[PDB]
Parts: C-alpha cells; structure tokens; sequence
C-alpha cells in the first residue's frame, strides 16, 4: 500500500493546481 | 477511482480536471 | 490572494494525511 | 470554509477532521 | 522575474506553460 | 524575502505539472 | 508506470533549493 | 501563525535533502 | 534504488504535522 | 527504524506519533 | 530557532546543514 | 539525463548540481 499512498500524495496537489478555486473532492477509492 | 486511474499511468491536466467541482 | 493559493496546497496534503480511506473535500469558498 | 478558518491561525490535525468526508 | 510576478499575484497553469521547453 | 523563496518553491512544482515530460528552463533573473 | 513522472517533481524540488542564484534547466 | 507553520515544512523538507543519512533533529 | 529516499520525504513532512511543536528526530 | 516500518507499510498517523519527542 | 533564524532570512544549504546530526 | 541519472539511484546534491544553469 506504500506506493500507492505516494502516488495519492502527488495526485491531490496536481488536482490543488489545477481545481483551483473550484475545489475538488478526493474520495477514496 | 482517479487513484487507479492516475496511479496507472499519467493523467493530462484535462484528465486530472474531470475530478474538480 | 497568493498567500491563500500556498496555504491551500498545505492543506490539502495535511487533509490528504489525516482523513486517511474517508477522503476530504478540499472548498476553498 | 477551509481557508477562512485556518490559513491565519494554524489548524490542528484534529480540527482539520472537520474537511473529511 | 518570473517569482516576482507569481509570487505578487496568482499565475494559472494556462499562464506557466508558456514556459515550458 | 522568505516569502518569495518558499512561494518560489511552490512556483517550479506548478512549472513542473504544466510542463510534464517536456521539462522548463527555469531562472529568477 | 508513473515512476518517473512522480520522482521528476522530487528532483525539481531539489534542484530549486541547490541551483539558487540561477536556477536549473529541467529535460527529462 | 501560519506562516510560521508553512515555513517550517519546507525547513524540514531542506533538512531532509542536505543531512542526508546523518538525519536531523527538528525542534521548534 | 531511489523509493526509500522519496518515501523519506514524504515522511518527514508528515511527522512534521504529527509531532507539532513537540518535534522529532530524524534517524534513517 | 522509521524507514523500515513505514515505507514497507503505511504508518497510520497514531503510528507516526511513535515517533515524535 | 530555526524557525527565528530561517523564516525572518532566507538560509542558505550551508547554514541549514549546521542543524544536522 | 537526470531521469536516467537520479531516478534509477539517489543523485546527491553535488550531483544535482550538472542540472544548474
Ligand atoms: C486507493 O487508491 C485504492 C485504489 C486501489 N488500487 C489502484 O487504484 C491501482 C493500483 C495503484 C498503482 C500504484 C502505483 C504508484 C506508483 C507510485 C510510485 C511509488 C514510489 C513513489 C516514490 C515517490 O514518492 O515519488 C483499488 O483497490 O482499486
Ligand atoms: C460560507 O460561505 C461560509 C459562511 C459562514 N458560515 C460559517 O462560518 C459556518 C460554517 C459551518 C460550521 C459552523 C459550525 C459552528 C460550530 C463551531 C465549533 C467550534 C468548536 C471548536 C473546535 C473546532 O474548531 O472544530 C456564514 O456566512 O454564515
Ligand atoms: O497521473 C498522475 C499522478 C500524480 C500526479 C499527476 O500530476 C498525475
Ligand atoms: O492551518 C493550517 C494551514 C495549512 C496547513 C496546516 O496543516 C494547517
Ligand atoms: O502564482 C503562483 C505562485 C506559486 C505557485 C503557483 O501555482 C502559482
Ligand atoms: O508510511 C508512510 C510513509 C510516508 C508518509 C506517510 O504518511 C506514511
Ligand atoms: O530559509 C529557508 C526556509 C525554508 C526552507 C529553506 O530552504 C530555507
Ligand atoms: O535522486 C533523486 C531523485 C529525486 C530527488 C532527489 O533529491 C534525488
Ligand atoms: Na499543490
Ligand atoms: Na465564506
Ligand atoms: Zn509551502
Ligand atoms: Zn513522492
């Protein structure tokens, strides 16, 4: 499962920069 | 889910803006 | 303002730790 | 919202649980 | 500079990839 | 000053997920 | 796999705080 | 203070890359 | 090998938040 | 130590706090 | 502090490094 | 490249530094 919890780590900051001030739910999974 | 999507292979940045609000 | 737009990117991963399987809702408003 | 509450004082960990689904 | 400019006001991602190689 | 460095920061992560596999040039000057 | 893609935003990271008085050329 | 907070992030981040296997201490 | 230096960073900047101004060593 | 244990297997955030001062 | 230290100034590798073990 | 030179083994930083402008 470590990798994966990395890969999540990476893939919510990418969609920070790209939602923007829409925002986005992260829901597992 | 995006995880096994994008944790597949990479997502564009119009892939990843499927998942916004 | 920028200021907000570098707090949210801390946010998220800090939401991304805690909530854990639940997920989060990243709002921003 | 999220950012009202705490990009001025720091939010806990415990306090951000708030923002979990 | 470029952190000069984005770091006074927000650049988007449609602004930044006209610097990409 | 310490603002500007660690926005900086924040800044090439975003030139990074923009740019991909194609990289950036990235200077302050 | 998406390995180097994940490992290019560590290297960035670190080349930002190494190459401070003229920045770095990033080509994957 | 939140700035303060978000500093000291990329501080142990830093520390992290430059003490290598020596590791560190972080203590605010 | 590079997964445990990148996993590494991950963890550093998540025992940041952990630990809050209690802090920590960092022991590799 | 710590890499040992939490990069073969996620470390819970209570797992982490093991390891705080 | 570090903190006083290196969020009032930026510090350089060199000066950070003197926090090590 | 740094892709084939720093995500296959670690690059120090002094290794890190042929990627400088
Ligand atoms: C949580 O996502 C549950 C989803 C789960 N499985 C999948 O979605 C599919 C498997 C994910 C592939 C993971 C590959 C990630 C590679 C990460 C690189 C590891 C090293 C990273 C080092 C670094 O930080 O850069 C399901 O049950 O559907
Ligand atoms: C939206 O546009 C913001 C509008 C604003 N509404 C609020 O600020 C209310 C937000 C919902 C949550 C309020 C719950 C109040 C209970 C306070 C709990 C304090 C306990 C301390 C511990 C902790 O911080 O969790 C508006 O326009 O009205
Ligand atoms: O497919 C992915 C995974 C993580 C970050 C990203 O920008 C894309
Ligand atoms: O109040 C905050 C702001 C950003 C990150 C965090 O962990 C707490
Ligand atoms: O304007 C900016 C500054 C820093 C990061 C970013 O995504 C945008
Ligand atoms: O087991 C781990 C490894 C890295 C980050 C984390 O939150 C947990
Ligand atoms: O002065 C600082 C503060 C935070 C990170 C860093 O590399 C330098
Ligand atoms: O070899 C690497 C890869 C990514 C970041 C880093 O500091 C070193
Ligand atoms: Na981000
Ligand atoms: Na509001
Ligand atoms: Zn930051
Ligand atoms: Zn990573």
């Amino acid at each position: 499962f470590v990798n994966q919890h990395l890969c999540g780590s990476h893939l919510v900051e990418a969609l920070y920069l790209v939602c923007g001030e829409r925002g986005f739910f992260y829901t597992p999974k | 889910g995006i995880v096994e999507q994008c944790c597949t292979s990479i997502c564009s940045l119009y892939q990843l803006e499927n998942y916004c609000n």
